C-alpha cells in the first residue's frame, strides 16, 4: 500500500507536471490571439471615424 | 531644359506645376541635386516624391526632367561598391562610372522565356544544402524573428559563391547602418565584396528610397542574368518596405486594409521576385535567385505579410526562436520549411545521402517531446542534430558535407558519445583532405557518392586514431 | 475611327479626353500608343462628365505623356474562342504568348458580356468521383457543379487542383480550360510542358495574367479563358472542364484598380462592388441545358482569415466546398482538409445512397465530438476522459490519419507513389472504423496508404 | 531673412502666410512675439499652398491673434553644446530652466539632422566596459549601441543611471546626457538634485520635454540631448552616454503631433511615419570612427505587448536589455540586475573573448539551475537533490553574491566605498568560483565585493 | 434577454394599485408590443391612468429622437403643476441616442467613437436631466435600455449608467440557462442597498447571496477542466447552495405566462428575505435544484421538490 501510494503521487507530480507545461503553451497561444485581436480592433476602429470624417470634407 | 514650379509639398511628397511633356515614372531632379519621381500624371500639374533629403525643398522650388524612366546605374562598375537605391556611392571611392543603365520597373520573364530550376547554389550550410537545397533562379524566403540568424545565413550564402562566377547583390532595406557597415567589412575580410554589390537604405532614410530599394538592386542583378551569367539578390528586408511602402500610402490618402496596409501591397512584393527567375536556353540560360526577407513578431507566420511572400516564394526557411537560443544555429525548423525545387537543386550524392533527411528529423523533435526501437531513433536524431550546427561565417564545401552526413545517417557515430560529434566531424574531414582526398574529388568533379565499400573502410579507419571523452 | 486625347495618368488608371458625340461606352478597349514603341489597351470604366471617360489599363502606364492619341476601338476587348484556342497559349488580350505563330480563329468574341438566363440553367445532381478520399466521402463535388479550394499560404490549393487535372481531366471525353490569375509565372511553364508531355494539353485551352502583371491584366484575365469556355459550352454543346488559379487574386487585383479609381472604401479596405463584381464573373460560370461547366476554382484566404470579405463572399457561388487548413498541413494530413467546413450540396441519400450518407455522418460525428474533447486533451491528455470518449479519440485519430492520402502530383516531396481510391472503397473503408473492426492496428498503419486493405498490409511490417 | 502672418491657430496648429519666394524651409524654427510678453517658437511642419506654412507648436498657442508677425530663424532648432552645457538643466529650445544663470557656449548646433554618412562608421563590435561585473559579464554594452532599460518603481533605476554616468566619466572619460522625454517636473526637481548630491551633474547635461508641454515639444526634445551627446562624440572623440526617459513617450508624441497634422493613422492608430521617426532618432546614436554614443533607454510596453507598434519598431534598433527585478533588491543584491533576462547581442566569442562567452553561459546555466529547483528544494528539502545539484545550488548562491557591487552614487545606502571591477577581474572571479577554487569560503565573503581578491581578503574578518 | 417582459411586469406590479397617474413613451421598438400594452392596459383599468405616446421603429430617426420628449412634457405637467405622484416607463431609451446618431453626420457633424456622434453625453444629459424627483413633484421613472452586442461598454449605456439611482443589468448567458428573469445578481446595484434603508437582515442575506454566487464564478473555470471531486467540502456546499440560490432568484412573471408556461407569481420583500436566509442557513440542502427553479416562496419550492 505504501509503496503503491508512492507510485501514486509520484505519477501525479508528472501528470501536473505536464499539465502545468500545457496551460502555459496554451496561455502564449491565447496571448498572441488576445493581441492579434487588440491591434485589429483599434486598427478597424480608427480606419472608420478617420473614414466617416473624410466623407464630410 | 524643360521646367517646373513646387506649389505644395509635405512628408517628401509634392505637387509640380508645369513639367508639361512629362512621362509617368520618370525620373526629375530639383535644384539643388536632390532627385525626385513623378507618380501621378494630373489635368494641370504632377505629384512628385522626393528620392531623398527634403529640408531643402519648399513652394517656389524648381523642378527639370530628366527624359528618363525610373532607372539605375548598371554592370560591373558597381562590384564591390557600397551604393544607395539612385545608384549613388556611399562608400567614398569616387564615382560610377558606367555606361549600361537598367529601369527601376521592369517586366517578368513571360511562361516560354523560363526553364524549370535544375543547377545547384550552394549555401555552404549543411541544414540548407541537404534539407531545403536552394537552386539558380529559386525565389527562397528566409522568415523568422528578430536576431533569428536570417542576415548571416545570406550573407554566408554570398561569401561561398568565392570563385563560383556568382554575381552577388546584398539589398539591405530599413536596416542599421552599422549592421551594413559590418557586413561590408565582413565580406572583405573573406575576399567575398569584388564580385558583391551593397544596395542599402538605413531607417534614417526617407521610406521612398526604402521603397525603391529592393527594385535597383533586381534591376542590378537582372543585368547579369540577360547577359548569360548567373545572379544572387538579397532583400533584407521586405518588412520594412512594405512599411515603408504603406507609409507612402498613408501620405497619399489611399484606402488602408488588413493591418493598414494598401490593397497593392502583395502586388509590391509579387511583382519584384517574379522578376527572379531561371531563363531558357534561347534568353542565354542565366538566372537572378531572389532571398526576400520576412520578420516576423512572436513567430507568427499567419499573418498578413508573412502569408503574402509565403505565396510568391517557391518555399521557405523558417527560423525557430526557441532552438536558436538554446544552441541549435542554424535553428531551422524542420516541420514547416521547404524548398519547392528540392532534389532536382542538389547534386546526385547529397541528394541520395540525405533524401529522406528532414522528415526523419522531423520525426525525432516530435518523439522528443514524449521502448527500445524509439530510444535507438532518438539517440541517432542528437548526433545528427550536432552535425547540422555550424559556426557562423564558416561555409563547408559540398563534398565534404556529404561525407559527414553520410557518415552520421548510416550510423559510424553512434558508439562516439553526443558532445565529440562536433570535434569527431572537424578530425574525420582532415583525415579526409589529407590522406582520402580521392574519394573528396570523385565527388567535386562527377557529383555522385563513391564507392560505399571503400567509404565504409576509410571512416573506419579514422575511427582507430580517434580518441573519445 | 474616334480619336481621345489622355488627361490623366494615375497608375493603372487614365482619363481620356473626346470629342462630343463620339464617347466609347462602359467596357468599351481603347488603345494608344506609346512613345517608346508599342501599344498599350485600355478598358473604359465611368463617364466622369465633359466628354471624358475614366479607363483601367491592361499594362503598365509608365512612359505615358498627357495629349497622347486614343483610339476607340468601337467595343469590348474580343478573344479568340473555338477549336483555334486548344492547345494554345494566350494573355488578358486574347494573344497568343507560345511563339506558335499567329491563331487563325475565325470568331473575336467580347470578353464581358450578361450572365445566362434563368430558363437556360442546369442544376448538377449528379457525384463526380475523384479519387480522393475526403472530398468523394464527406463533401463529394458534383459534374457540370461549382467548386472551390480554399486555402491559407502555403497549404496545399496548387497541389490539389493539379491532383484533380491528373485524377478527372487526364480521362475526359470533352475539353479542357485553364486560367492562370495572379499566381506564379513558372507554375504555368511547369504546368504547360506538365500538360505537353501527358498529351492533354491538344484538349485544352490555356490563359495566363499571372502575379508579375499590371492590376487590370489580373482583373480581366479570367474573363477571357471563361469566354473560350463559353464557347464550347453554348455552340459546341460540350462537357467543359473549367481550372481556375487563383480566383481571389482577380478580387484582389479589383481593390488596386478601385483605390486609384476614387471609390470609398468597404470593410477591410476592399472595394464597395466587391459582391456585384464577383457575381458577374461567377454567374457566367455554370452548366447550361445546351453544355456543362465543371468548374474547379483555387480560392486564396488572406492570413488564415475565412471571415474575410474575399472568401467570405465567394461561398455563394459554389455547390462544393473544399476547406484546407493550416494545422491539418503541420501536422503531415495531406491533403489538408477540414472534414467538418468542408460542405457539398449533393451529401444526401438520394444522390450518393444510404449507407454513403450515413457513413459520411458517422465519420463527422466522431470527429466533432474529438474537436469538442480539444482544450481538455491539450491540458490533460486523455487520462481523465470517460470510457466512451477514449473509444471515441482513439477512433477519431485512426480516422483522421485514414483521410490522409498520398497524391500523384506530391511524388516529388514526399517520396510515395500516388494512390487514386474508388467511392466504394472510400465508404467501405471507414464504414469498417467506425464498426470497430480495426481497433486492433496501430494509428500509423492509417497515415498515407489507399485502401482499408493496404492499411491492414502496412500494419504487419510496423 | 523670411518674414509672415498668423492666418489660423488651431489647439497647438498655427497656419502662417509668408511672402511669395521667401518661404521658411521644413524643420525650420520660427519665432512668433506674444502680445502679452514672451516669444513663442513654432516648427515648420507642411507647405499648404499659397505661401501658407502649418506650424507645430512648441508652447502654449493661447494669447496668440491673427496677424502677428512671425519671423524665419532660418534653420532648425539650434541649441548649445560644449562644456557650458554640463551641469546644466535645458527645454526642447536649448535655454536654461535651471535659473542658474548664463550659458556661454561658443557654438549653437541643429538638432534636425541626417545620420552619420556610411564612411564614418565603425565596422566592428566594441564592449563598452561600465565596471560593472552583472552587465559586463552576462549583457555587455556595445559601443554605439543602444539598451532597453527595464523595472518597476524603487528597484534602482536612477542609481544605476547615476552609476553608468560616474563610471564611464571617470575611467573612460566620457561624458553623458539625460533626455526627460515627458518628464514629470516633481521627478524632474528629484533627479536634479539627486545627481547634485552623487556629484555626476558636472558630468552630465540635462534635457527635460517636460508632460505639461504640447506634443511638438515632448517630440524633438530627445534631438536637443542628441544634439549635445553628438559634439562630445565629433569634436572631442569621447564614447558618449545618452539616456533616454521614456522612448516610449517620444512615439506617443509621433503620433499626436501626427494627428495634429491630420494624417491618416496606421496600423493600432499610430503615425504612418513610426518607423522612420524612430529610425532617423537611432541612427544618429551610433559608433563613428572618432568616437561613440551608447544609449540606455527607458521603454514603456502598451497593455504588456512586445509585438505592438511602438515597442516592435523600437526593440529593431536595440542590442541589449538591462532588466531589474524587485525580488533581487528585496534580498538586498545591489545591483538588482535579473542575471537571467538582461541579454546582449555582443555576447559571443567574436566580439568579447571565447573565455568571457564560456564563464558567462556557465554562470547562466548554474544559475538557471538554481532557479529550477525552487520548487523542489521549499517542500521536498536538500535531501531531495543529487550530489551534482548540492554543489550548483551551492556555486549559484556565491555566484548570486559575487553579482552584487557597492556603487560610488550609493555610498550613502550601502556604507561602504564604491567600486570599478574590470572585465578581465571579473570573468576571472566567476571563472575561479565554477571551477570550485573558493567553495570553502562563507557566502556573506561574496557579497557587496569588487574583484575575487576582496572576496578572499572579506572571508578572514568574518 | 427580458427588458419589455420585465418593464411590462413592473407596470403590472407596480402601476395596477397606483394612487397617482402614469405615462408611458414608446420610443423606437415593436408597435407589435405597443398594441399589446394598449389592450393590456385597457382590459386592467390601468388606460384611464395612463397617458400613452408612441413613436416606434417604423417611424424616420426625427420621430424616434423626439417622442420621448413628448411623453416627458406630458410627466413634467403632472409632476409640477398638479399635486400627485407620477410613473414614467420608457422602452427603450437607448433609440433616443441611435436616432441621434442616424441624423449626426447628415447634419455635418463629425462622427466619434464606435460610430456615435460626438454630443452623445450632452444630448443624453439635457434630456435624462428633466427626467427626475423635485421639490414640487415626485417622478418614479423606469426606463428599458438597450445594450448593443451585449456589451456594457459600448458609449450608450456606459453614459447611460451616470442618471440612474438602481440598475437592473440582465445578462445572456442567465437567459441561455432559463433563468427569467436573466438579473446580474453582482452587476445590479442600488444606492438604496443599505442598512438603514432595509434593516440589518435584509443588507446581510443580500450581501450574503452575492459572496456565495461570487465564489461560484471564481470555481467554475477551476471545475470546468480538474473535475469537481478536487475541490474541498466547504467549496463543494458552495457550489450546490449557489446554483439552488441561482435558481431560486429565477421567478415566473404574470406577464410572462405564454413564455414560462405557468401562472406568475408575486412575492414579498420579507417573504424573498426569508426564503434565501434559510437557504444561506443549510435548511434546504436535501431539496434538488429543480425544486428552486420557477417558483414565488420558499414554501412553493418545499411542495415542488415533493413532485419531483
Ligand atoms: N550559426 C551561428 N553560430 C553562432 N552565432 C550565430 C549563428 N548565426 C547567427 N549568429 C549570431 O546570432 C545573432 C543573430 O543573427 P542575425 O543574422 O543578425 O539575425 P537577424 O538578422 O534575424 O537579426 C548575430 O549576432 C550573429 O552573429
Ligand atoms: N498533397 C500534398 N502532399 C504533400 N505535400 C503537400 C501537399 N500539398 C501541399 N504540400 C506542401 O505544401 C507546399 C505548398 O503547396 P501549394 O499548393 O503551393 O500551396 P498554396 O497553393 O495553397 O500556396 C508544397 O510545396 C508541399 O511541400
Ligand atoms: N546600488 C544600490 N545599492 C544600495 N541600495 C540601492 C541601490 N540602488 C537603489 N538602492 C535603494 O533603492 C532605492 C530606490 O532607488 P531609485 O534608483 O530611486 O529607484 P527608481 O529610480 O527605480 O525609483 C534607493 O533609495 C536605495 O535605498
Ligand atoms: N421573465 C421572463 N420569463 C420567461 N421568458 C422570458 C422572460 N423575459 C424574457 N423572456 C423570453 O425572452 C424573450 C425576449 O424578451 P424581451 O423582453 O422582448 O427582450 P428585450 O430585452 O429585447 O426587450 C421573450 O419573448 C421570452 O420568450
Ligand atoms: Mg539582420
Ligand atoms: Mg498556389
Ligand atoms: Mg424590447
Amino acid at each position: 500500500l505504501l509503496d503503491a501510494k508512492a507510485s501514486e503521487f509520484g505519477a501525479r507530480m508528472t501528470a501536473m507536471g505536464n499539465a502545468t507545461d500545457n496551460a502555459t503553451e496554451m496561455l502564449e497561444t491565447l496571448t498572441l490571439q488576445f493581441n492579434r485581436a487588440r491591434q485589429a480592433a483599434i486598427t478597424q476602429e480608427i480606419a472608420e471615424i478617420v473614414a466617416g470624417a473624410n466623407a464630410l470634407r | 531644359v524643360e521646367v517646373g514650379t513646387v506649389i505644395q509639398v509635405g512628408d517628401g511628397i509634392a505637387r509640380v506645376h508645369g513639367l508639361e511633356k512629362v512621362m509617368a515614372g520618370e525620373l526629375l531632379e530639383f535644384e539643388n541635386g536632390v532627385m525626385g519621381m513623378a507618380q501621378n500624371l494630373e489635368e494641370d500639374n504632377v505629384g512628385v516624391v522626393i528620392l531623398g533629403p527634403y529640408t531643402e525643398i519648399r513652394e517656389g522650388t524648381q523642378v527639370k526632367r530628366t527624359g528618363r524612366i525610373m532607372e539605375v546605374p548598371v554592370g560591373e562598375a558597381l562590384l564591390g561598391r557600397v551604393v544607395n537605391p539612385l545608384g549613388q556611392p556611399l562608400d567614398g571611392r569616387g564615382p560610377i562610372e558606367t555606361a549600361e543603365y537598367r529601369p527601376i520597373e521592369s517586366p517578368a520573364p513571360g511562361v516560354m522565356d523560363r526553364k524549370s530550376v535544375h543547377e545547384p547554389l550552394q549555401t555552404g550550410i549543411k541544414a540548407i544544402d541537404s534539407m531545403i537545397p536552394i537552386g539558380r533562379g529559386q525565389r527562397e524566403l528566409i522568415i523568422g524573428d528578430r536576431q533569428t540568424g536570417k542576415t548571416t545565413i545570406a550573407i554566408d550564402t554570398i561569401i561561398n559563391q568565392k570563385g563560383q562566377d556568382v554575381i552577388c547583390i546584398y539589398v539591405a532595406i530599413g536596416q542599421k547602418q552599422s549592421t551594413v557597415a559590418g557586413v561590408v567589412e565582413t565580406l572583405r575580410q573573406h575576399d567575398a565584396l569584388d564580385y558583391t554589390i551593397v544596395v542599402t537604405a538605413s531607417a534614417s532614410e526617407p521610406a521612398p528610397l526604402l521603397y525603391l530599394a529592393p527594385y535597383a538592386g533586381c534591376a542590378m542583378g537582372e543585368y547579369f542574368m540577360y547577359k548569360g551569367k548567373h545572379a544572387l539578390v538579397v532583400y533584407d528586408d521586405l518588412s520594412k518596405q512594405a512599411a515603408a511602402y504603406r507609409e507612402l500610402s498613408l501620405l497619399l490618402r489611399r484606402p488602408p486594409g488588413r493591418e493598414a496596409y494598401p490593397g497593392d501591397v502583395f502586388y509590391l512584393h509579387s511583382r519584384l521576385l517574379e522578376r527572379a527567375a531561371k531563363l531558357s536556353d534561347e534568353k542565354g540560360g542565366g538566372s537572378l535567385t531572389a532571398l526576400p526577407f520576412i520578420e516576423t513578431q512572436a513567430g507568427d507566420v499567419s499573418a498578413y505579410i508573412p502569408t503574402n511572400v509565403i505565396s510568391i516564394t517557391d518555399g521557405q526557411i523558417f527560423l525557430e526562436s526557441d532552438l536558436f537560443y538554446s544552441g541549435v544555429r542554424p535553428a531551422v525548423n524542420v516541420g514547416i520549411s521547404v524548398s519547392r525545387v528540392g532534389g532536382a537543386a542538389q547534386i546526385k550524392a547529397m541528394k541520395k545521402v540525405a533524401g529522406t533527411l528532414r522528415l526523419d528529423l522531423a520525426q525525432y523533435r516530435e518523439l522528443q517531446a514524449f521502448d527500445k526501437a524509439t530510444q535507438a531513433k532518438l539517440n541517432r536524431g542528437e548526433r545528427t542534430v550536432e552535425i547540422l550546427k555550424q559556426d557562423e561565417h564558416k561555409p563547408m564545401p559540398v563534398e565534404e558535407q556529404v561525407i559527414s552526413i553520410y557518415a552520421v545517417t548510416n550510423g559510424f557515430m553512434d558508439d562516439i558519445p553526443v558532445e565529440d560529434v562536433r570535434r569527431f566531424e572537424e578530425e574525420l574531414l582532415s583525415f579526409m583532405r589529407a590522406n582520402k582526398d580521392s574519394l573528396l574529388d570523385h565527388i567535386r568533379q562527377t557529383g555522385e557518392l563513391p564507392d560505399t565499400k571503400e567509404l565504409d573502410a576509410a571512416i573506419e579507419e579514422f575511427k582507430k586514431g580517434f580518441t573519445p571523452s | 475611327m474616334n480619336k481621345g486625347r489622355i488627361i490623366q495618368v494615375m497608375g493603372p488608371v487614365v482619363d481620356i479626353q473626346f470629342e462630343s458625340g463620339q464617347l466609347p461606352d462602359i467596357y468599351n478597349a481603347i488603345t494608344i500608343e506609346r512613345p517608346q514603341g508599342g501599344t498599350l489597351t485600355v478598358e473604359a470604366a465611368v463617364h466622369l462628365g465633359d466628354n471624358v471617360v475614366r479607363c483601367v489599363a491592361m499594362a503598365s502606364t509608365d512612359g505615358l505623356v498627357r495629349g497622347l492619341e486614343a483610339v476607340d476601338t468601337g467595343a469590348p476587348i474580343s478573344v479568340p474562342v473555338g477549336k483555334a484556342t486548344l492547345g494554345r497559349v494566350f494573355n488578358v488580350l486574347g494573344e497568343p504568348i507560345d511563339e506558335q505563330g499567329e491563331v487563325n480563329a475565325e470568331e473575336r468574341h467580347p470578353i464581358h458580356r450578361p450572365a445566362p438566363e434563368f430558363e437556360e440553367l442546369s442544376t448538377a445532381d449528379e457525384i463526380l468521383e475523384t479519387g480522393i478520399k475526403v472530398i468523394d466521402l464527406l463533401a463529394p463535388y458534383a459534374k457540370g457543379g461549382k467548386i472551390g479550394l480554399f486555402g491559407g499560404a502555403g497549404v496545399g490549393k496548387t497541389v490539389l487542383i493539379q491532383e484533380l487535372i491528373n485524377n478527372v481531366a487526364q480521362e475526359h471525353g470533352g475539353l479542357s480550360v485553364f486560367a492562370g490569375v495572379g499566381e506564379r509565372t513558372r507554375e504555368g511553364n511547369d504546368l504547360y510542358h506538365e500538360m505537353k508531355d501527358s498529351g492533354v494539353i491538344s484538349k485544352t485551352s490555356m490563359v495566363f495574367g499571372q502575379m508579375n502583371e499590371p492590376p487590370g491584366a489580373r482583373l480581366r484575365v479570367a474573363l477571357t479563358g471563361l469566354t473560350m469556355a463559353e464557347y464550347f459550352r453554348d455552340r459546341e454543346g460540350q462537357d467543359v472542364l473549367l481550372f481556375i488559379d487563383n480566383i481571389f487574386r482577380f478580387t484582389q487585383a479589383g481593390s488596386e484598380v478601385s483605390a486609384l479609381l476614387g471609390r470609398m472604401p468597404s470593410a477591410v479596405g476592399y472595394q464597395p462592388t466587391l459582391a456585384t463584381e464577383m457575381g458577374q464573373l461567377q454567374e457566367r460560370i455554370t452548366s447550361t441545358k445546351k453544355g456543362s461547366i465543371t468548374s474547379i476554382q483555387a480560392i486564396y484566404v488572406p492570413a488564415d482569415d475565412y471571415t474575410d470579405p474575399a472568401p467570405a463572399t465567394t461561398f455563394a457561388h459554389l455547390d462544393a466546398t473544399t476547406n484546407l487548413e493550416r494545422k491539418l498541413a503541420e501536422m503531415g494530413i495531406y491533403p489538408a482538409v477540414d472534414p467538418l467546413a468542408s460542405t457539398s450540396r449533393i451529401l444526401s441519400p438520394a444522390v450518393v445512397g444510404e449507407e454513403h450518407y450515413r457513413v459520411a455522418r458517422g465519420v463527422q460525428q466522431v470527429l466533432q465530438r474529438y474537436n469538442d474533447l480539444q482544450d481538455i486533451i491539450a491540458i490533460l491528455g486523455m487520462d481523465e476522459l470517460s470510457d466512451e470518449d477514449k473509444l471515441i479519440v482513439a477512433r477519431a485519430r485512426k480516422i483522421q490519419r485514414f483521410l490522409s492520402q498520398p497524391f500523384h502530383v506530391a511524388e516529388q516531396f514526399t517520396g510515395m507513389p500516388g494512390k487514386y481510391v474508388p467511392v466504394k472503397e472510400t465508404v467501405r473503408g471507414f464504414k469498417e472504423i467506425l464498426e470497430g473492426k480495426h481497433d486492433n492496428l496501430p494509428e500509423e498503419a492509417f497515415y498515407m496508404v489507399g485502401t482499408i486493405d493496404e492499411a491492414v498490409e502496412k500494419a504487419k511490417k510496423l
